[PDB]
């Protein structure tokens, strides 16, 4: 079968960037399925999952040759509400950025709904298949809990100065640090939680820039990854000459010009 | 030539906002103030208890903010415009708390163009009048009186109040100098004196000919009470009434129709044209307006050709406020609306050094003013190396990250530089078009991130949509507006298209984009915004500084 | 020239070696009916204009004029009325007008003679002529008189002429007034995908057939399929709308019980390369391959295709409709970013579905997938790509959606559940060749 | 019963404006004094000296009449307002110089009503939320808030001043009377208090059930320099807000789009309909209204339902002015406009004399309000008799004449008192319309003349339009509006009809015409200007003592 190769580039940051996008993330910590449940906020720890319709078993479903051969996930089977998480990751060297989050969702797992924004980025989902897809994100690589968190409203602060002691600027303080641990005690809508969710260390400025998929100047200089500005400018060009004409005579239309890549 | 400077252009605010601060720390002692740190939200809590107490009724509340926390557990910043000295709060820049902002819309708003030559012919035609110096000179008072809403031929009249309609006025402006000497100078727009540099004059006089044309300014408080589609229709009816009585026509006749359709349709140029079903709205809206049309409203370019970065910047300014924050953050939205959206466009001289740099660039690869080649390879250079900077700025200084804290901005911000440095550097919009888009492309990559949910619609459509030639694609840049397809729904693209427009009729060294009647008309001094210097006028508007017109104080009570 | 096999909505191969041309809406005698039954076909709400009279609601929206209610009954004399609506409209007997009493009384579908839309220069005639028709026949079997029969007109046309359109009124098409039309050709654009899900009756391959087809007819309107356009157009819809060579069925069934968005980006790539439509280019020094097409409308028919199928394992996964926004942007960023070529119509599916995921999860307009449609601002975008997977999406919701098909379009099911062209349409298109 | 008075009603204006006139003279002395006689001519001229002095050109300068003649070669007469002691000079009667008039127009265009229940089923089915009246409350907080444009979850907003803005709120109302008790009073438009007349509060309750709507009312600042188009979409954007802040939602999720569509769409009611392209209006502008609505909007019913006729006039009163003065006279046309076309309508109690003469004659003839016969052969009586006594007083009193000059003036009031006596006596909008045209008919044949050159386009259309049954002619008058297609272009008819649409409910003793919802919002005493009584609030306008909101003293200079 065809073997993926993802996206270009030779940095360490490209690499971690195909790590997310592959699924290949380490796991560093632990977080509790209750814990976990009473940061998102959709249910009390331990509740049956609501239901925003009835289990397919019991009703039924209309004679789609679709339907009938694409397995529902479990939360759709079992009729839970579409429920959410929500991410916001610092400019400051973060683990993660918004786009490959959103891609990790939409490679590695079923019936998600991902969105990217420049502040949030959101996996929408069966409530039961949300929660397997945040735990399997936020225990990852992909987090550093003081460097990002869970936050349904009240995002600012993914490109704000960090706070003295390395927290991402949260409106709400939805996580603190204690003895060296981040904890949550808020959901990510900022209601209090009646427990203290440890999300354990923050990474150490070094660790983050190995584990980190942006580019900037105090890391890998973007304006040095030749192969990604070559693939930015190869779809770009590409784009441009078949919304012209969709064929190969395009690729050198008058107007083009002495167009040239750096690596190819 | 131009040379950019060892300090970056947008340092001055940072250290005015800042003071004492070291601009490469990246970390920041939050204080968690709230609201009480600052003057303007505090002035705003009392404002609303006022206005509680008043009517009985809870309104504005700072503490209804959720989560328990009122605005400000971060530092409020107040805004430096661009250009200028005055820093502001953020709230002075919200259209509805800025006259400056709202009398710059109700002046395009309120304007219509009309020709004289079709009426002229039609005295000669069907009443074989004949059309002399003096007759027209009559026209020209007769109209100064009807158009604010006065009676000319009727017995028994009512009038509006003529100081409620102080702004409402009629000028000619022709390319015939001939005519133009004749008629009182009060009553004409005078090309020669406005357009003195590099020939503009020349330019203008030949493109509009031996033609005559009616710049006409409905009263503000008109289109505050009704619409813009009421402007070329009251323009309309003063031109008839004041033929009826400058010609000793019959007051109601065969001809005086042909009047009426040629000052409604056939020799009438509005600002902006109809918008569909979804969106409907009357003509001189700001959905139908388009960039050429926005760029030639604007009048840096008769005051400061030699530097087209200015002229290019100010047009940025008046689109991005126009088209974000009244249109998109008014009319087809509202609330607290998108008044940072626009600001980062025209505030700190963040764009300005962005920009100067890119022109830098661009003059000492490829050399003066509008002489690049015109092709996708241009294109692709200048938006790279201008957006790399851009992004290396953001980067190396955390207080500029924190301004542009939406990444909205940043996009709009860093294709806006690369797509005027390429309109400058090659004089072609539709090559700067590539080159707003391929910034975007860019900057995704770079930080993972781009815009708001829905920010790169027209962004991925964009490359694509350049150089199409089919139907409701294809579209020069100069022609397209706020209801191109792509382009009908989102912040930060279409003050900044605009401002790109204006950038290769700069750097062509052209006396405007697309239409000269428009940049002859906006030329005008006696309109109450200053178009030859947008941010200057917000920073009045800002300041409590700038004086509408359009208010009713005359005729309403005040009392203790 | 172009060949495709045709395959049903079960997988089945109907009819080898097809003309691409043979598809045409130009030329295919099954995609010109479809087009000709949904400008001619109205449904009629005689309950709701019985409800309008006797409650004195005319117009809709809580509307309640005291004291004008008239006492008609027409769902209980709905055989009476459809004879006399038919014996108004039909031009000559024996033509292909008919009037049908569906629900018990409750509704009528009303084909209007082809010659009337013949003999106009829009498709309004149906609308006009079964409002006409049908305020006649109440007024002549309740014996209404000058000063009560413009009460019952409003319930028939709503508040016409005060609005362009027939607001609050009790006659339906799929299709809206031209007036909200946004540009040229749109008329066939126009079409809430809660309606092309209830057309379908919820078989998703039968959906996207029905919704690609009145795309790519719409495209052909707007004079946007002429030249090289044309062969870019039919390649598209025979690839993603038509089941073309069985791929978007095939790519489905193989992702159906474990894929996801980037499994079928992954197929779709493997597909290009194995038919020849895709070649690697040159490679760059960390080993990455830059791809190049050899075919570039057959390149973008394959990105349609996996558009689509990624569309129905996504979708298909949660049983919900609102992962489609999402699925059309990941599915052509993840392709581009994996071979270095554009994605379904060269970024315009992928622009189209950033704004889609916007107006489909903010406060700002825009609704549940089932409101959106190709005349729709957010959703015009692409020539017909995007759509056709939008109304898949809202048929293979399980009940996630608060504007579902069933609150909004239910009388959409029931005036076309026996429609043949819309229960059949890949089986009644090929039989057409 | 009502018992027609010995004295007609327009004598005391006669005697008022002519102190010791016989009022059986046919002639009179002519001065020729000139605009001099008037102290609000004089006053115009000076304001249009200073004008002309500021901005250094010409403007109002009544010598600029025709013929070398300035107004009031005869008297220039003054105004009364109708069931009001203010006179008034004709001039504070124009809409641009009458904030009264100009804020009755913005009450109407800044508001929507958008239902509750559908949000709530939304917030149930997709979340799981519970609805409870303490939830509903903390959104009635913070949609007063935010509505305004105030912030309520993000960091680092900029807001509107809340004094600019202190017009604008939202309360909910319902049917369900357990629910509103349970909601804090300042946010809850009162039902049972406010129609507590003839049971009337009992059928808007059992006419709306239990179901929930908002009454928004957006800033009149923002109509002002927007439109009516904004007013729909600045409500559905700050319920969103507050949906989000008090349910705790993700802010910008999926069921989001839906409360959007909700009260965008779906539970959205607008005041009025988008316009054809000819005359392209966005939604919530005049030529969308219907005549149902318009006569919804007024509140003397509530008031005093036992006098039918006060009710009916002060509907006149809002939709002459509106439609003719402001819709007519401005958006679709301009200049000096149609004040006296309107006026004719709601001063010197002219109108009132002729429908109260009317109203005699039929309960002496027919009997009770309501229970005339709903047929031809009545509305013919009725408009024959009021027609021919209202002309007879114009024949008898010269100076009633004088004051109706043109005939359009006549043919609307003798028409509309016809019209209005025939919807009282017969309880039906749809008999009155054929006694409004037969009015038309029979005045024409009498004098041999009607009303302007266009006049009676509608009304020889108008007869056999009456009971057509064709698409486009066929509609009950209660959805009639001014887009109905012969009502399109004409002064004199449209507030007329709005007024004889609210005359056959008023005999019919119903508690509204066409909405219960528009009913219940207009009754709300929040709103600036006193939708109870039109005429009133017209004369407070005209005396400079209505303070309208919306002005921007705030953030303007003043200085000398
Ligand atoms: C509720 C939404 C979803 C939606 O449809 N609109 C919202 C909210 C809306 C409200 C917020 C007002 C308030 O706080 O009560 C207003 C002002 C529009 C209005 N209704 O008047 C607005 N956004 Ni938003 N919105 C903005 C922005 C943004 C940025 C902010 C990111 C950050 O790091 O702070 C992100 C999008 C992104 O991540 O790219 C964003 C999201 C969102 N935006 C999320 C809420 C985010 C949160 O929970 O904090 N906006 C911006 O990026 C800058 C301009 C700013 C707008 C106000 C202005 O222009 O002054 C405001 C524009
Ligand atoms: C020039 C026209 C043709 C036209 O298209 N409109 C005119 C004029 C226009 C102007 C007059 C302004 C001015 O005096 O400078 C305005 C005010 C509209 C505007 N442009 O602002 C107007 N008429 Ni006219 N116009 C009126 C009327 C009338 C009556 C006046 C008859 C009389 O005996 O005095 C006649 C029509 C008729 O005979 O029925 C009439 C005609 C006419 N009307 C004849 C000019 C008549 C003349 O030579 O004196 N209007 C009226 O009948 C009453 C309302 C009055 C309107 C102003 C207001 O409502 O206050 C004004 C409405
Ligand atoms: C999409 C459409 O909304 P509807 O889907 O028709 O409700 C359209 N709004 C907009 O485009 C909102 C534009 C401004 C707010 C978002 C700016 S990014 C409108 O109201 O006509
Ligand atoms: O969060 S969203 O991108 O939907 C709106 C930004 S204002
Ligand atoms: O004289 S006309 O009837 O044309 C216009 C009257 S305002
Ligand atoms: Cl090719
Ligand atoms: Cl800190
Ligand atoms: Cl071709
Ligand atoms: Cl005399
Ligand atoms: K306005
Ligand atoms: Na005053
Ligand atoms: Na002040």
């Amino acid at each position: 079968a065809y073997t993926p190769q993802y996206y270009p580039g030779s940095s360490h940051v490209a690499v971690n960037r195909r790590k997310h996008m592959s699924g290949d993330v380490e796991k560093l910590r632990t977080v509790s399925d209750d814990d976990l449940v009473a940061a998102l906020g959709h249910r009390a720890p331990g509740a049956d999952y609501p239901s925003t319709h009835p289990p397919l078993a019991e009703m039924g479903e209309p004679d789609c040759p679709v339907r009938q051969m694409v397995e529902p996930t479990p939360g759709a089977a079992a009729g839970d509400r579409v429920r959410y998480s929500q991410f916001t990751d610092s400019m400051y060297s973060a683990p993660s950025i918004p786009y490959f989050r959103s891609y990790y969702a939409a490679i590695n797992f079923r019936g998600v709904d991902p969105g990217t924004l420049s502040g949030r980025q959101i996996v929408e989902a069966r409530e039961r298949d949300m929660e397997a897809q945040c735990k399997a994100a936020i225990e990852s690589e992909m987090t550093c809990p003081a460097l990002a968190g869970l936050r349904g409203c009240t995002v600012h602060g993914h490109s704000l100065r960090l706070a003295e002691d390395g927290m991402m600027f949260d409106m709400l303080q939805r996580t603190h640090i204690e003895g060296g641990n981040v904890i949550e005690d808020k959901d990510q809508v900022g209601v209090p939680i009646d427990r203290k969710v440890n999300l354990g260390k923050p990474m150490s400025d070094a660790e983050a820039k190995k584990r980190t998929t942006i580019y900037r100047t105090d890391g890998v200089k973007y304006r040095d990854e030749e192969e990604v500005l070559d693939h930015v400018h190869l779809v770009h060009h590409r784009r441009t000459m078949y919304g012209y004409r969709p064929e190969t005579a395009a690729e050198t239309a008058p107007g083009v010009g002495p167009v040239t890549y750096h690596t190819v | 030539a131009y040379k950019y400077p060892s300090e970056k252009l947008f340092v001055e605010a940072l250290k005015s906002k800042f003071a004492g601060l070291d601009l490469s720390d990246q970390k920041v002692k939050y204080v968690r103030a709230g609201y009480l740190q600052n003057a303007r939200k505090r002035e705003f809590q009392a404002a609303g208890e006022r206005v509680a107490e008043q009517r009985g009724m809870q309104q504005y509340d700072v503490n209804v903010h959720l989560g328990g926390m009122t605005l400000g557990q971060r530092q409020l910043v107040p805004y430096k415009l661009s250009t200028r000295p005055d820093i502001v709060e953020g709230d002075d820049l919200h259209y509805v708390n800025n006259p400056a902002m709202q009398q710059m819309w109700d002046d395009m708003k309120r304007t219509i163009i009309v020709g004289m030559d079709l009426a002229h012919e039609t005295l000669e035609k069907r009443l074989g009048k004949e059309v002399t110096p003096e007759s027209i000179a009559g026209y020209m008072e007769a109209v100064n009186h009807t158009m604010p809403g006065a009676a000319i031929v009727q017995e028994h009249m009512v009038e509006t109040h003529p100081g409620l309609v102080d702004d409402c006025y009629v000028k000619m402006f022709t390319g015939d100098d001939e005519l133009a000497d004749e008629i009182d100078s009060q009553y004409v727009i005078n090309i020669n004196d406005l357009f003195d540099k590099e020939g503009q004059n020349e330019k203008l006089k030949a493109a509009i000919g031996k033609t005559t044309w009616q710049a006409v300014h409905i009263p503000t408080i008109v289109v505050r009470c009704c619409d813009g589609g009421n402007t070329s229709r009251w323009s309309a009816m003063q031109i008839g009434m004041s033929f009826i009585a400058a010609y000793n026509m019959c007051a109601g006749e065969a001809a005086v129709a042909d009047l009426a359709f040629a000052a409604k349709h056939a020799a009438a140029v509005q600002m902006a044209e109809m918008l569909p079903a979804r969106r409907a709205r009357s003509p001189n809206e700001p959905g139908g307006l388009s960039f050429g049309y926005c760029a030639d409203m604007v009048q840096t370019l008769r005051v400061k050709p030699e530097d087209p970065v200015w002229y290019t910047l100010e047009v940025v300014a008046c689109g991005t406020m126009l088209y974000d924050q009244i249109w998109l953050g008014s009319y087809m939205s509202g609330g607290v609306g998108f008044t940072q959206y626009a600001t980062a466009a025209y505030t700190n001289d963040v764009l300005d050094d962005f920009t100067y740099y890119g022109y830098d660039y661009a003059l000492n690869k490829y050399g003066d003013d509008g002489t690049a080649p015109n092709d996708l390879a241009t294109a692709t250079d200048l938006a790279t190396e201008v957006t790399l900077n851009g992004m290396e700025c953001y980067e190396d200084y955390p207080t500029l990250l924190e301004d542009h804290f939406g990444g909205s901005q940043r996009a709009g911000i860093l294709a806006a530089a690369s797509a005027c440095t390429t309109g400058i550097a090659t004089g072609n919009s539709q090559v700067a078009l590539s080159a707003w888009y391929m910034s975007m492309y860019v900057h995704k990559e770079g930080w993972g991130r781009l815009g708001f949910f829905g920010y790169d619609l027209q962004d991925q459509c964009g490359a694509t949509n350049v150089c199409s030639y089919q139907g409701d694609e294809g579209c020069c840049l100069e022609l397209r507006g706020a209801n191109y397809p792509n382009y009908a729904m989102n912040v930060g693209h279409q003050g900044e298209y605009a401002g790109f427009t204006g950038s290769a009729h700069a750097g062509a060294h052209d006396a405007y984009c697309c239409n000269p009647l428009i940049k002859v008309c906006f030329a005008d001094p006696s309109l109450v915004f200053d178009f030859s210097y947008i941010r200057k006028e917000y920073a009045k508007g800002a300041m409590r500084t700038f004086r509408p017109a359009g208010e009713r104080s005359l005729v309403i009570p005040a009392g203790v | 020239a172009d060949t495709i096999d045709l395959y049903d909505d079960r997988g089945k191969k109907l009819k080898g070696d097809v003309d691409l041309q043979a598809v045409s809406p130009l030329k295919n005698s099954a995609i010109l009916s479809m087009v000709n039954t949904v400008k001619r076909t109205v449904a009629v709400n005689l309950a709701g204009i019985e409800k309008a009279c006797k409650n004195a609601s005319y117009g809709g929206q809580s509307r309640n004029i005291p004291g004008r209610e008239v006492d008609i009954d027409p769902t209980a004399k709905a055989d009476k009325i459809a004879a006399r609506v038919k014996e108004l409209i039909q031009v000559e007997k024996g033509d292909d007008t008919e009037v049908t009493v569906l629900g018990g009384g409750k509704f009528l579908r009303v084909a209007a003679p082809t010659r009337r839309i013949e003999a106009g220069a829009e498709y309004v005639a149906g609308m006009t002529c079964t409002a006409a028709a049908l305020t006649e026949a109440l007024r002549e079997e309740y014996n209404l008189g000058l000063y009560d029969t413009p009460y019952v007109k409003n319930a028939v046309w709503g508040t016409y002429p005060q609005t362009m359109d027939m607001k609050g009124g009790n006659v339906l098409s799929v299709l809206s007034i031209p007036q909200n039309d946004e540009g040229l050709g749109f008329a066939l654009r126009n079409i809430m995908a809660n309606h092309l899900a209830m057309l379908s009756q919820r078989n998703a391959m039968n959906c996207a057939a029905i919704s690609s087809i009145l795309e790519h007819c719409g495209v052909f309107e707007m004079g946007q399929a002429i030249g090289l356009f044309e062969r870019y157009q039919l390649l598209a819809l025979a690839y993603q709308g038509l089941n073309a060579n069985n791929m978007v069925y095939e790519m489905t069934k193989n992702n159906g019980k474990t894929g996801t968005i980037g499994t079928v980006v992954q197929e779709t790539v493997g597909r290009a390369l194995d038919d020849g439509v895709i070649s690697v280019d040159k490679t760059m020094p960390s080993g990455y391959k830059v791809y190049k097409a050899n075919d570039v409308c057959m390149w973008n028919a394959y990105c349609a295709a996996g558009t689509m199928a990624a569309t129905m394992v996504n979708c298909g996964a949660l049983r919900g409709a609102q992962a489609v926004s999402s699925t059309l942007l990941y599915f052509n960023d993840m392709i581009e970013k994996e071979t270095s070529l554009p994605g379904c119509d060269w970024g315009r599916v992928e622009g189209t579905a950033v704004g889609f995921s916007f107006f489909s999860h903010s406060i700002y307009g825009g609704g549940g997938p089932g409101v959106f449609n190709g005349n729709h601002v957010v959703t015009r975008h692409s020539t017909g790509m995007a759509i056709p997977c939008v109304a898949v999406a809202v048929a293979l919701d399980a009940g996630t959606q608060m504007f579902s098909p069933e609150s909004t379009s239910a009388i959409v099911l029931d005036t076309f559940q026996d429609v043949p062209i819309m229960m059949n349409p890949l089986k009644e298109v090929a039989a057409a060749v």
